[PDB]
RNA sequence: CGUACACGGUGGAUGCCCUGGCAGUCAAGGCGAUGAAGGACGUGCUAAUCUGCGAUAAGCGUCGGUAAGGUGAUAUGAACCGUUUAACCGGCGAUUUCCGAAUGGGGAACCCCGAUCAUUAUCCAAAUGAGGCGAACCGGGGGAACUGAAACAUCUAAGUACCCCGAGGAAAAGAAAUCAACCGAGAUUCCCCCAGUAGCGGCGAGCGAACGGGGAGCAGCCCGAGCCUAAUCAGUGUGUGUGUUGUGGAAGCGUCUGGAAAGGCGCGCGAUACAGGGUGACAGCCCCGUACACAAUGCACAUGCUGUAGCUCGAUGAGUAGGGCGGGCCGUGGUACCUGUCUGAAUAUGGGGGGACCAUCCUCCAAGGCUAAAUACUCUGACUGACCGAUAGUGAACCAGUACCGUGAGGGAAAGGCGAAAAGAACCCCGGCGAGGGGAGUGAAAAAGAACCUGAAACCGUGUACGUACAAGCAGUGGGAGGCACCUUAUGCGUGUUAUGGCGUGCCUUUUGUAUAAUGGGUCAGCGACUUAUAUUCUGUAGCAAGGUUAACCGGGGAGCCGAA
């Protein structure tokens, strides 16, 4: 259909896009909070360079393990090392796809086009210097408690935004899906929306 | 306001699709349950790509042959025609998805639609005779 | 911040008026000033609180929240005592915001 | 004496808290013959431990910082130090016992000297070196077995475990007698891919590259003579930035509840400052602190400059290439590499190589040498964690690697929480008593009084309800009679236990069959056993459809893989 931006006096319209995906509220829950899990820590294992020397090491019995730098590591024996068991990659983390992660951008960027969700902005909003004037923006927008969902654009970081709460500056290139919904929601601006297209 | 905000922070993404209750590779929980094979299930595996042999001992068996020349470069008529124009022979092949690091290919009349292009390829069968005559151009 | 070094008032507690010099700062946040004591049992002006016991901490123990340093705003207490050396201190305290 | 409960106790669970662990990340990274690390013994007015020092002994001096208080952890008594500005935090210098590499000699810390090897050598130790330590990384040698092959002698585990020698903060390799899709690439490592392909193998099980391509990082150069000189060498001056650590400082309203608000409600404010802590209860505006800025330290590497100095001609390295005998090792196959014994060439009008041998193309030239860059831990500093929470987590949040065990190597615990303030029970009676008891006092509460928050179960005593010394045994269900006791769940509606009567042989594995003279448990609480990547093959659900997905590395890539006869 038609997406209606809106002005920096938040007027009833302006142009229009949108993004053709089968929206899922199926694809906007987890991922983040899996984001949020596995975006904190992971032992991995066998993934690092780490050789051994074999004897000869240093005038002292050094067994000849997984080491590197000057700590062993792989080795299920020293920390940091493999796993000894079955079924899971990193740390306590969501195994799993690079599908469905992806899958869930596209899904996520189709989000934006539903009624109850967040707004297209003209360009002219990476200009607003002053962060006052966006809560303003937000006002009229009738979206302030957006504010509670998160925030977005294009060209650049918005300077004016970043302070805002739980304001999470991202750029239409580079964007995951925790950007496009921190927290199955969102906002962005006109370029952008043209920008994430590809 | 300076409240402990509704829900603003982390469990939020997506489930990858399904509820997904926990983490996949549960089956027969912790505890004591099926998941397996009962009888002689333990120590080893059953299976391991074999047999006694009766059936691998000894049938109509064959033999390992000797690495060939790796033809058979799908090159139809239309997707060649319906595309581009003439001079397609020995050299414009990589624009197409006709272009293997080894040689020779083939013609296989998927379409009829007249061209009339021209095309060598070094190789030939019923069709390639036909058409590349009707329309025109020379094989080779 | 505090110094035992600077004037302190009371405000809440029985010794509400008092004036007195602080005599040391302890971990705990809690502050003696000059002044404030109790009554021993041979009659000796030591600082304690009040209640049956043997040996003992000394200090009638006040807490910050309830005294009176410098304190920019409409309140019943006055003027206070204050280092110079430092001179940008100086600047500061003639402040009528700073010290 | 059986059961339930009540009061008190035992015990210590549970709930909450945690000055500890576990894990990840960033930064930083060596110490010693001007005698270190470690250890021993000492040192504070009293001090036994720990820590700090060491006989100028938890300290002395200088400069800077800091700041008016302080005399380490211990908040004791006495005393003392500080504005001739200390405590406390940072550079440089002085002092620096004995043993210890020690090294004169001997020795379980005690008594008398450059010991031993070696170089130079004025051969005098005269001038020097080595001899030790250090968490594990790199290199060079020696080199198993259990085990797999469901036996085992090849093979496999291993070139691993273990032994020897040595370097650095990093090591090895390296400019091609190469590659071999070519009118082509073109130093060497490393990452991805190519490949699980070529190849090997009782061709059984298993084993297993490379060229190339895409990336990271890029640098090429030295030995006989002629000539001459801006590479090198010696010395001088000497940072920026960055990184780490340290440093400067003000401010609190109204109503209600409360012992006290950092509560609820109302109103208002700051924010290049939407970290954390403290303060009598959930304080962004009460205090520290955070932006900000400053200072110290390390970095010190580099750059600049003085005197040195190009370039040219010819050749290019034999017990080697190669062959034979016997072995080791390798994916190496008649086609890997190396060792040992024997034999043994030619030379660029030459020779080697392109995975078999020998004569004819293309490439390149060994038997001499050097060479920057591309990462890797965690001792140490800081930060973080949908991690654990004190029978959890490191063995150690409490004296822990302590108490304790063993001749020794070695082994190795348990123990957290009074209260807002200690404000920690004055005074009195009792008693052998600073014990304890009574009374009393403090506080919101001690039904906090000190292994002291909360405080369960097993269990103990007492007491309450109800039985009960003719009584037969799962110890119930239904029916009908007896009573006694209690009317915080008023209604011919229930409980506690119970007299009597009809029935009724705990609970779990093995086994054809177990109640079973078949095995296991005295009871309790806590503890206590199917998990990882990859690949293959199905299934359910969901998106899109001959196309589809990328991997290393970049939001691009399509290498490559599978499918398309």
């Amino acid at each position: 259909m038609e997406l209606v931006l809106k002005d920096a006096q938040s007027a009833l319209t302006v142009s229009e896009t949108t993004f053709g995906r089968d929206f899922n509220e199926a694809l906007v829950h987890q991922v983040v909070v899996a984001y949020a899990a596995g975006a904190r820590q992971g032992t991995r294992a066998q993934k690092t360079r780490a050789e051994v020397t074999g004897s000869g090491k240093k005038p002292w019995r050094q067994k000849g393990t997984g080491r590197a730098r000057s700590g062993s590591i792989k080795s299920p024996i020293w920390r940091s090392g493999g796993v000894t068991f079955a079924a899971r990659p990193q740390d306590h983390s969501q195994k799993v796809n690079k599908k469905m992660y992806r899958g869930a951008l596209k899904s996520i960027l189709s989000e934006l086009v539903r009624q109850d969700r967040l707004i297209v902005v003209e360009k002219f909003s990476v200009e607003a210097p002053k962060t006052k004037l966006l809560a303003q923006k937000l006002k009229d927008m009738a979206l302030e408690d957006v504010l509670i969902i998160t925030g977005e654009l294009d060209e650049n970081l918005f300077l004016a935004a970043r302070n805002l709460h739980k304001v999470d500056v991202r750029d239409a290139t580079g964007i995951d899906p925790v950007s496009l919904i921190a927290f199955d929601k969102v906002v962005m601006t006109a370029d952008a929306v043209k920008q994430v297209e590809e | 306001n300076t409240l402990s905000p509704a829900e603003g922070s982390k469990k939020a993404g997506k489930r990858l699709g399904r509820g997904i209750g926990s983490g996949l590779g549960k089956t027969g929980g912790r505890g004591h349950k099926g998941q397996k094979s009962r009888s002689g299930g333990g120590v080893r595996r059953g299976f391991e790509g074999g047999q006694m042999p009766l059936y691998r001992r000894l049938p109509k068996f064959g033999f390992t042959s000797r690495k060939a020349a790796i033809t058979a470069e799908i090159r139809l008529s239309d997707l060649a025609k319906v595309e581009g124009g003439v001079v397609d022979l020995n050299t414009l092949k990589a624009a197409n998805i006709i272009g293997i690091q080894i040689e020779f290919a083939k013609v296989i009349l998927a379409g009829e639609v007249t061209t009339p292009v021209t095309v060598r390829g070094l190789r030939v069968t019923k069709g390639a005779r036909a058409a590349i005559e009707a329309a025109g151009g020379k094989i080779e | 911040k505090i110094r035992r070094d600077d004037e302190v008032i009371v405000l809440t507690g029985k010794d509400k008026g008092k004036r007195g010099k602080v005599k040391n700062v302890l971990s705990s946040g809690k502050v003696i000033v000059e002044g404030i004591n109790l009554v021993k049992k041979h009659q000796k002006p030591v600082p304690a609180l009040n209640q049956p016991g043997g040996i003992v901490e000394k200090e009638a123990a006040i807490q910050v929240s309830n005294v009176a340093i410098f304190n920019a705003a409409t309140g019943k207490a006055d003027r206070v005592g204050f280092r110079f050396e430092d001179g940008k201190k100086v600047r500061f305290f003639k402040s009528n915001s700073e010290t």
